[PDB]
């Protein structure tokens, strides 16, 4: 659809190098990671969570398009 | 050797001055005039059956010595004899609740009393505020007691409301100053403020007196086959 | 921020509960009357001779005179009538106590005993009752067959 | 049968400007209890 790829661009961690991609009938693959510093066992005090985010070519062989920076603090979850 | 009841007079302890008081001012009692409690009192104090018959040394107060009444009249009494010399004695019985013993009557009004049905939701609440609460800390002793009360006016705006709405209760914190707590609904549905109460509105109050989990109450909401509980239940603290 | 703190913003919503009424009337002061009618009437009735009605009371295909009024002037019940004309078709019954162990205190089906509430109710009932209130196609089994 | 027949009435109000205020407001009260009392009645019945 494409009111999904508009909630995504709502996103403030969801950046990319160029919004002006064309993100229907594309398959997108997030390879993340997380980094956390607690203050509880539950109660976050930092998050980061970054990664790249790559695309689906009609061979399915991934690429890079954008990356994730989503920065946080008295969390508790990852989102 | 141990020692129990030398201790209670201590100032470590948490028993009340006025307590420390009379436990000192009632004299004991040798051990050859040891078992006359089952009677009298034997220098300040008695024994007393449990709500299991079990007795207890107690310390002979107005209350306890009516407790003392109510066991050789009542619970020594069974079942079905039970309910009818109730529904005789009332009057009395309650006039003592309220004068003589620590759980008194609820159904009372600046010394007026009546049973729960005489009594509108407006004497309800600014009774159990009268009680389960403290002028002098301003707060509750409990909770599980302000929850019960929250609870009471949550289905008295349910009551007469006409549709739905939203409680003017959102949280029982609200009544942590109760006397405005109370306007704020009685100023909302005035009626109650005169009427009295509709019985679907005494039977849950009942099933919360009942309510495994909290703290009983300290008083007696009314008098049925189960009146030995609501009577000598939790009885302890209070001193 | 976990819904922890945002629990407390899902407010407390209150249904409305049934508190029907007799219907008295309602009386006002001394002054509305005294003023409505002439001040001459003071003295001049022997009262013992003067009839009033005190009380009052029906049975009829829309039940009490409670209810018959509302599908009188209203054309419909409120809840209050509702449920009154849900009490006496057998619809509904009353329990405290406990049932699931759990103590319901309120009003109830008859047949299953499934606890209910009376807002649950005109949604309920509001329908099988005016098929079977009111004139009618005749029900033999209130006629012996 | 042709035993016909007509009743007619008359507001309440129209009858207390027959008397005296101390007797109508001492007759409001003992009414407003009666209300209460069958408020009760009313229910407790209903209920059981
Ligand atoms: C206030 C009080 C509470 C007591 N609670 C218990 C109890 O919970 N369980 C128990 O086995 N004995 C209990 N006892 C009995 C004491 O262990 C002890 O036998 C008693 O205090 C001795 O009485 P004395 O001070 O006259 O020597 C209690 C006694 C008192 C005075």
């Amino acid at each position: 659809t494409s009111k999904d790829i508009a909630v995504l661009r709502s996103k403030e961690w969801f950046q990319l190098d160029d919004e002006d991609f064309d993100l229907l009938n594309k398959t997108l693959t997030f390879e993340t990671e997380t980094e956390v510093t607690f203050k509880n066992a539950n109660i976050f005090s930092s998050v980061k969570c970054f990664g790249p985010i790559k695309v689906e070519l009609p061979t399915k062989e991934t690429v890079e398009i954008g990356i994730v920076d989503y920065e946080a603090g008295a969390s508790h979850g990852n989102p | 050797f141990l020692f129990g009841s030398r201790v209670m007079i201590a100032k470590e302890v948490k028993t009340s001055p006025d307590a420390k008081k009379c436990i000192a001012a009632c004299t004991g009692v040798p051990d050859d005039k040891w078992e006359q409690t089952y009677k009298k009192p034997t220098g300040g104090i008695v024994t007393v059956r449990s709500e299991m018959g079990e007795p207890i040394h107690k310390i002979a107060t107005r209350g306890v010595m009516l407790w003392k009444e109510f066991d050789e009249t009542i619970f020594n009494l069974p079942k079905n004899k039970l309910v009818p010399t109730l529904e005789a004695k009332r009057d009395y019985i309650i006039s003592r609740l309220n004068a003589d013993f620590q759980k008194p009557w609820f159904a009372t009004v600046n010394g007026q009393a009546r049973d729960l049905a005489t009594m509108t939701y407006e004497e309800v609440a600014k009774r159990l505020v009268e009680l389960m609460f403290i002028r002098s800390t301003n707060s509750w002793f409990d909770v599980t007691w302000r929850t019960f009360t929250g609870d009471f006016l949550r289905r008295v705006e349910e009551r007469f409301t006409k549709s739905k709405t939203l409680s003017l209760i959102q949280s029982y914190s609200l009544l942590d100053k109760p006397d405005e707590a109370i306007e704020k609904v009685f100023n909302a549905y005035p009626a109650a403020r005169e009427q009295f109460l509709n019985a679907q509105d005494i039977d849950h109050f009942l099933s919360m007196c009942q309510n495994p989990m909290q703290k009983p109450v300290p008083f007696v909401p009314v008098l049925d086959r189960r009146f030995e509980i609501f009577f000598k239940k939790d009885s302890l603290w209070q001193s | 921020n976990g819904n922890s703190a945002d629990a407390a913003y899902a407010q407390v919503e209150i249904q409305p509960r049934a508190n029907i009424q007799l219907d008295f009337p309602e009386l006002k002061p001394y002054k509305q009357v005294k003023q409505i009618a002439p001040a001459e009437l003071e003295g001049l009735l022997d009262l013992e001779r003067v009839i009033v009605v005190t009380g009052f009371a029906e049975v009829g295909p829309w039940g009490s005179a409670r209810t018959r009024w509302e599908m009188e002037a209203f054309g419909e019940f409120s809840l209050e009538g509702c449920v009154e004309m849900a009490w006496i078709m057998g619809f509904i019954s009353y329990h405290n106590g406990n049932l699931k162990g759990r103590p319901y205190t309120g009003w109830v089906d008859s047949k299953t005993k499934e606890p209910v509430d009376d807002k649950d109710v005109k949604a309920k009932y509001e329908t099988s009752i005016l098929e079977h209130s009111g004139i009618r196609l005749i029900e033999p089994e209130l006629f012996n067959g | 049968g042709q035993k016909g027949g007509q009743a007619i009435v008359v507001h309440p109000d129209y009858l207390y400007g027959a008397i005296t205020e101390d007797r109508y407001n001492e007759y409001v009260a003992k009414v407003s209890a009666r209300e209460k009392s069958a408020y009760k009645f009313f229910h407790n019945g209903m209920i059981y």
